[PDB]
Protein backbone atom coordinates (compact mmCIF):
# COMPACT_ATOMS: atom_id res chain seq x y z
CA UNK A 1 0.00 0.00 0.00
CA UNK A 2 2.67 2.62 1.10
CA UNK A 3 4.63 1.82 -2.09
CA UNK A 4 1.81 2.92 -4.25
CA UNK A 5 1.38 6.45 -2.51
CA UNK A 6 5.00 7.72 -1.86
CA UNK A 7 5.83 7.85 -5.55
CA UNK A 8 2.91 10.45 -6.30
CA UNK A 9 5.14 12.69 -3.75
CA UNK A 10 8.26 11.69 -5.08
CA UNK A 11 6.93 13.29 -8.35
CA UNK A 12 6.11 16.75 -5.97
CA UNK A 13 9.95 16.28 -4.40
CA UNK A 14 11.96 15.91 -7.61
CA UNK A 15 10.00 18.84 -9.05
CA UNK A 16 12.01 21.86 -6.87
CA UNK A 17 15.20 20.39 -7.82
CA UNK A 18 14.27 20.45 -11.76
CA UNK A 19 13.75 23.71 -11.00
CA UNK A 20 9.50 23.96 -11.59
CA UNK A 21 6.55 23.38 -9.04
CA UNK A 22 4.17 20.02 -9.61
CA UNK A 23 0.91 20.07 -11.43
CA UNK A 24 -2.94 19.42 -9.33
CA UNK A 25 -2.81 16.08 -10.01
CA UNK A 26 0.17 14.88 -9.05
CA UNK A 27 -0.02 17.38 -6.01
CA UNK A 28 -3.69 16.04 -5.10
CA UNK A 29 -3.15 12.54 -5.28
CA UNK A 30 0.46 13.00 -3.35
CA UNK A 31 -2.02 14.02 -0.55
CA UNK A 32 -4.65 10.95 -0.97
CA UNK A 33 -1.78 8.66 -0.73
CA UNK A 34 -0.70 10.51 2.65
CA UNK A 35 -4.22 10.09 3.77
CA UNK A 36 -4.51 6.30 2.47
CA UNK A 37 -1.79 5.09 5.10
CA UNK A 38 -3.35 7.00 7.97
CA UNK A 39 -6.62 5.82 7.95
CA UNK A 40 -5.23 2.61 9.64
CA UNK A 41 -3.69 4.67 12.16
CA UNK A 42 -6.39 6.76 12.77
CA UNK A 43 -9.07 4.23 13.10
CA UNK A 44 -6.98 2.41 15.72
CA UNK A 45 -6.11 5.95 17.35
CA UNK A 46 -9.71 6.42 17.38
CA UNK A 47 -10.62 4.71 20.08
CA UNK A 48 -12.45 6.12 23.44
CA UNK A 49 -10.21 7.15 26.51
CA UNK A 50 -10.02 5.17 29.89
CA UNK A 51 -12.67 6.33 32.91
CA UNK A 52 -10.96 9.06 35.43
CA UNK A 53 -10.24 8.18 38.92
CA UNK A 54 -13.97 9.28 39.96
CA UNK A 55 -16.47 6.49 38.47
CA UNK A 56 -18.75 3.84 40.13
CA UNK A 57 -20.41 0.86 38.77
CA UNK A 58 -23.48 2.07 40.89
CA UNK A 59 -25.65 -0.31 41.88
CA UNK A 60 -27.47 -1.58 39.33
CA UNK A 61 -24.65 -3.93 38.70
CA UNK A 62 -24.71 -7.51 40.73
CA UNK A 63 -22.86 -6.96 44.05
CA UNK A 64 -22.19 -2.87 45.29
CA UNK A 65 -18.82 -3.85 44.13
CA UNK A 66 -15.63 -1.73 44.06
CA UNK A 67 -16.53 1.89 42.98
CA UNK A 68 -14.03 4.81 41.56
CA UNK A 69 -11.42 2.83 39.56
CA UNK A 70 -8.36 4.54 38.47
CA UNK A 71 -7.35 4.50 34.47
CA UNK A 72 -7.98 0.62 34.96
CA UNK A 73 -11.30 0.46 32.98
CA UNK B 1 -54.82 -34.30 58.44
CA UNK B 2 -56.94 -32.26 56.26
CA UNK B 3 -59.57 -33.66 53.91
CA UNK B 4 -59.58 -31.02 51.41
CA UNK B 5 -56.38 -29.28 50.68
CA UNK B 6 -54.53 -26.99 53.31
CA UNK B 7 -53.07 -24.86 50.87
CA UNK B 8 -55.17 -22.24 49.48
CA UNK B 9 -53.24 -19.70 47.15
CA UNK B 10 -53.93 -15.99 46.95
CA UNK B 11 -53.56 -14.54 43.45
CA UNK B 12 -53.24 -10.77 42.32
CA UNK B 13 -54.72 -10.20 39.19
CA UNK B 14 -55.83 -13.72 38.32
CA UNK B 15 -57.69 -15.68 35.62
CA UNK B 16 -57.17 -18.14 32.57
CA UNK B 17 -56.14 -18.81 29.11
CA UNK B 18 -58.21 -21.44 28.33
CA UNK B 19 -57.46 -24.16 30.67
CA UNK B 20 -54.79 -22.97 32.18
CA UNK B 21 -54.05 -20.60 35.38
CA UNK B 22 -52.46 -17.44 34.58
CA UNK B 23 -51.66 -14.59 36.29
CA UNK B 24 -48.94 -11.44 36.81
CA UNK B 25 -48.21 -8.96 39.73
CA UNK B 26 -47.63 -5.06 39.41
CA UNK B 27 -43.97 -5.71 38.49
CA UNK B 28 -44.24 -7.48 35.11
CA UNK B 29 -45.01 -4.37 32.70
CA UNK B 30 -42.38 -2.43 34.77
CA UNK B 31 -39.56 -4.87 33.15
CA UNK B 32 -40.05 -2.98 30.01
CA UNK B 33 -39.56 0.59 30.89
CA UNK B 34 -37.12 0.22 34.01
CA UNK B 35 -34.24 -1.98 31.86
CA UNK B 36 -34.83 1.07 29.04
CA UNK B 37 -34.45 4.11 31.36
CA UNK B 38 -31.07 2.34 32.58
CA UNK B 39 -30.17 2.00 29.38
CA UNK B 40 -30.26 5.49 28.11
CA UNK B 41 -28.74 6.63 31.78
CA UNK B 42 -26.11 3.83 31.77
CA UNK B 43 -24.74 4.86 28.21
CA UNK B 44 -24.77 8.47 28.96
CA UNK B 45 -22.76 7.62 32.23
CA UNK B 46 -19.75 7.06 29.86
CA UNK B 47 -19.88 10.67 27.59
CA UNK B 48 -19.85 12.45 30.91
Amino acid sequence: SAVSAVFHNLACRIAPDYALEATAKIIATAKYGKELLYKQTAISRAKRAPYPSRMPTGSGNSFPNLNEWHYFP
Amino acid sequence: AGEHIPIVPVFGEWGFVEDKEVYEGVVRLTKDGQRLRNMIMSFNADIV
